[PDB]
RNA sequence: AGUAAACUGAGAGGCUUAGUUGAACAGGGCCCUGAAGCGCGUCGUCAAGUCGUAAAGUGUACUGGAAAGUGCACUU
């Protein structure tokens, strides 16, 4: 790395700096107070202050980018969320008075309940020993659920079998499926968490 | 409400009394009343009794001691006939004293020779490397890891066993704890060879419990021991025992040991 | 981590240099030296190898299911 041990990351968080100084805690006031010595690193391009930053919004942008291309892995992103917006419009113009209560058109609630409806709880870690790896079930961390939704929605998506639908539409069907509890990501949750329940022999090992 | 017999089966030093006082919460058959739910614990002697206790038996727990090199590697004979006797009945295996283990990995291994690759009839296949007296017993429908001693995870079995439910002298107290605390601190053959003998037990002008118990044993030599350097043992002994008594009937208590030789 | 991946230029004529865009993951334990601690441990045989191999005790009495056991008395 070319930055030294000392530099620390820098807190991006607009709001943080304006906390009163009398909602201040001691502890608090001297993690500010020790901040004021640290040497901090530059911002990376990306995340910045803006109000419209969503963190896993850019890391499923991240996750979709091939070679570096940024530009077109955002594009794809925005495309993805005009069509989300686009067809529950749709739906909702062409609803009932008492079905448009209930039809959602921001397209960020439903991205983000959709890839929370596709977290798994519990997964498989192996384990060496005996010349035998042994398939324990382990709870997942938050990130690891979390990583594994956007992974396999995105792996879903490349999916050879969709022949010249683009990404942006069949990401779009796919959220909106998720968003019901529907599709095949939910059954690639389910098809984990019953090849962990077959597997409770080995449930109790603590210590993966 | 909901009843399940429980009998603990094991090898003597498996642990089977401390996994009961743990599930019961208190040292002491032994009832737990949850609720609705009632489990009747029936801790059994180590390998009469304990089949007569399986013909009342609704589960079986069969404890093996991981860390006990020689024998955790199979389940002993008498221990699979009698579960092949009363095979209907369901078993669990409870692993205790995994604190010891100090490659703990090693459990897996254990797990396939004690369950012979066969759990609540679904086999264990594993990931197979790069291409007659039976050991074990295949018919377990769980497996626990726990150690009773430091109560880790013994709350998943007491739920577990929960959920298994079906629908349907003051005076012997301290000479208990004094027994206790003999047996923690004297060395080999010595606290079993101690007799105890209650001189005074009163209450005292404070309200106070007043207890002179008197310790004989049959040699100088123990008595030494008992008594140890410069008095010191047998004060800690007091001291501590004093202090379980302070939980037990909730007073104060002046207790006082005295060593004499069986004559 | 300016790492992987993708894309350009310059050279000596498969090898040396200059750039652009730019990720994901970041948790448990060891082998081995490092830092110390405790314990243990202090082999036998036929004629020597041109041989083989890695509560506990002391007495005494009886012992016909004796690779030692039991009984009585003692010691720590
Ligand atoms: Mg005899
Ligand atoms: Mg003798």
């Amino acid at each position: 790395s070319r930055y030294s041990p000392e530099f620390k990351d820098p807190l991006i968080d607009k709001e943080y700096y304006r906390k009163p100084v009398e909602e201040l805690t001691e502890e608090e006031k001297y993690v500010r107070e020790l901040k004021k010595t640290q040497l901090i690193k530059a911002a990376p391009a990306g995340k910045t202050s803006s109000v419209f930053e969503d963190p896993v919004i850019s890391k499923f942008t991240n996750m979709m980018m091939i070679g570096g291309n940024k530009v077109l892995a955002r594009s794809l992103m925005i495309q993805t969320l005009e069509a989300v917006k686009r067809k529950q419009f749709e739906k909702y113009h062409a609803a009932s008075a008492e079905e448009q209560a209930t039809i959602e058109r921001n397209p960020y609630t439903i991205f983000h309940q959709a890839l929370k409806n596709c977290e798994p709880m519990i997964g498989l870690v192996p384990i060496l020993k005996g010349g035998r790896f042994y398939q324990v079930p382990v709870p997942l961390p938050d990130r690891r659920r979390r990583f594994l939704a956007m992974k396999w929605m995105i792996t879903e998506c490349r999916d050879k079998k969709h022949q010249r639908t683009l990404m942006p539409e069949k990401l779009s069907h796919k959220l909106l499926e998720a968003f019901h509890n529907q599709g095949p990501v939910i059954k690639r949750k389910h098809d984990l968490h019953k090849m962990a329940e077959a597997n409770r022999a080995l449930a109790h090992y603590r210590w993966w | 409400s909901r009843v399940l017999r429980v009998v603990l089966l094991g090898a003597p030093n498996a642990g089977k009394s401390t996994l009961s006082n743990q599930l019961l919460g208190r040292k002491v058959l032994g009832v737990i009343t949850e609720k609705e739910t009632q489990v009747i614990l029936l801790d059994t002697p180590g390998i009469e009794d304990p089949w007569k206790s399986m013909e009342s038996a609704d589960l079986v727990v069969v404890l093996v001691d991981v860390s006990d090199k020689w024998t955790r590697n199979q389940l002993s004979p008498q221990l699979l006939r009698c579960l092949t006797k009363y095979s209907q009945i369901p078993s669990v295996l409870v692993m205790n004293k995994v604190d010891c283990l100090k490659q703990k990995s090693v459990l897996l291994e254990l797990t396939a020779a004690l369950t012979e690759g066969v759990v609540n009839g679904k086999k264990l296949k594993m990931r197979q490397a790069f291409h007659p007296q039976r050991i074990g017993w295949p018919h377990f429908k769980e497996i626990f890891m726990l150690s009773a001693l430091s109560q880790e995870d013994v709350k998943t079995l007491k739920q577990y066993l929960l959920t298994q439910a079906q629908p349907g002298t003051p005076e012997e107290i301290c000479a208990n704890i004094i027994r206790e605390k003999l047996l923690e601190h004297l060395p080999q053959e010595v606290p079993y060879n101690v007799q105890q003998k209650t001189a005074v037990w009163e209450e005292g002008p404070g309200g106070e419990l007043v207890i002179q118990q008197k310790l004989l044993v049959p040699k100088e030599s123990y008595v030494k021991l008992l008594i140890g350097p410069k008095g010191h043992v047998i004060s800690q002994i007091a001291q501590e025992a004093g202090h379980d008594l302070m939980d037990i009937f909730l007073c104060d208590v002046d207790i006082r040991l005295s060593v004499k030789l069986l004559k």
